[PDB]
């Protein structure tokens, strides 16, 4: 199969900016590549075919060009509707295959996460489960890592994370990380720790509780 | 202005056949183009499934070759997808699209969930700070919503009288059922002095659970 590598996988940009997205195929595709836009929530619209040709209804601030295994898409004077995900697709050979997309996101200032940790509720504990929740809210940029510790020991199994789309009013991201344990194991440890590593700090933001308190 | 619209079941049990219809208007499926099925997985990756050309010839992605069939009905101007032996990794959004001058015309997409689950109302657990961690200026509360099906709960904080930093986190599959959470940030003196209440609606199971959030 022809493998389509799309660069970059995301981009933070402002209205009026010019943006440039590229696509690499694992083999020469002789301009049999198109470009697609998926607005957020929405369906797709075909932008460009044959490397460089506009589909009908596509404004001329969209343009592409390439040769061989390397092709780009340029969007000049970005408008608010242009914030969307963009994919290239090759149709030089079957099966037809897609790049992984480039998300156009809105630029804002760096913001630290507000980190909050919560112990299992009694009620949950009643039913034999114990989920430890940690919100990491209103941060920027979207790159973040979350580490759990139980009595100092780092913990990977049982962690599930869920990220929101870029916020429509402030343009930050949030995640929840949930550490799910049996009520049994939970009652066997004291300190639960959720650490957020982010760009806006040289050092993790730590939040903690003790099972034994209160 | 060439329109395509998908229809068919959006819930299919594993090992049954997923089946869908694309309904074309404003152009003839006999007259030009390839008529395609493309699916988008959760996490957004795209996969070309196959097509049937205007002359009725088919091509299928070898990755699905043994379980895919694409057909049409020239008199209704319709083509169809059937996808046998589905499993939960066949949960995706299905699009039919015309190829020819790239991929200009797309249907609106239809998500199809492949699940063995039965309708299940959620368990709703309130999320309040564990005492000890005395706080600053704002206070973050939440509700954890576990073990429901099908998807679509709506978490309304007060009457919506709050979207002072209401965050809704996308559901994940956990144990065959869905789990999501919601957070809400309020000033650290509006609570606990005021009632903070998270109301969780699951219309598929005709159920709404309200939790009033409690200190310590």
């Amino acid at each position: 199969d022809i493998l389509m590598t799309q660069s970059p996988s995301s981009m933070s940009v402002s209205l009026g900016d010019t943006v440039s997205i590229t696509c690499h195929s694992s083999q020469d595709i002789n301009s049999n590549i198109g470009w697609l836009q998926q607005k957020p929530g929405k369906s797709f619209k075909g932008l460009i075919y044959h490397g460089t040709n506009l589909d009908d209804e596509v404004p001329s601030r969209f343009s592409g060009s390439g040769s061989g295994a390397d092709y780009s898409l340029t969007i000049s004077s970005l408008e608010s509707e242009d914030f969307a995900d963009y994919y290239c697709v090759q149709y030089a050979q079957f099966p037809w295959t897609f790049g992984g997309g480039t998300k156009l996101e809105i630029k804002r200032a760096d913001a630290a996460p507000t980190v909050s940790i919560f112990p299992p509720s009694s009620e949950q504990l009643t039913s034999g489960g114990a989920s430890v929740v940690c919100f990491l809210n209103n941060f920027y940029p979207k790159d973040i890592n979350v580490k759990w510790k139980i009595d100092g020991s780092e913990r990977q199994n049982g962690v599930l994370n869920s990220w929101t789309d870029q916020d429509s009013k402030d343009s930050t991201y949030s995640m929840s990380s949930t550490l799910t344990l049996t009520k049994d194991e939970y009652e066997r440890h004291n300190s639960y720790t959720c650490e957020a590593t982010h760009k806006t700090s040289t050092s993790p933001i730590v939040k903690s509780f003790n099972r034994n308190e209160c | 202005d060439v329109q395509l619209q998908e229809s068919g079941p959006s819930l299919v049990k594993p090992s049954q056949s997923l089946s869908l219809t694309c309904t074309v208007t404003g152009y003839s499926i006999t007259s030009d183009f390839a008529w395609n099925w493309i699916r988008q997985f959760p996490g957004n990756k795209l996969e070309w499934m196959g097509y049937i050309s205007y002359s009725g010839n088919t091509r299928y992605n070898p990755s699905l070759k043994s379980r895919i069939s694409i057909t049409r009905d020239t008199s209704k101007n319709q083509f169809f997808l059937q996808l046998n032996s589905v499993t939960i990794e066949d949960t995706a959004t299905y699009y039919c699209v015309t190829a020819g001058r790239g991929f200009p015309y797309w249907g609106q997409g239809t998500l199809v969930t492949v699940s063995a689950a039965k309708t299940t109302p959620p368990s709703v657990y309130p999320l309040a700070p564990g005492c000890g961690d005395t706080t600053g200026s704002s206070v973050t509360l939440g509700c954890l919503v576990k073990g429901y099906f099908p998807e679509s709960v709506t978490v309304t904080w007060n009457s919506g009288s709050l979207s002072s930093s209401v965050h809704t986190f996308p559901a994940l599959l956990q144990s065959g059922l869905y789990t999501m959470s919601s957070s809400v940030t309020v000033p650290s003196s509006t609570w606990p002095s005021e009632t903070v209440t998270c109301s969780v609606a699951h219309p598929a199971s005709s159920t709404t659970v309200d939790k009033k959030l409690e200190p310590s």
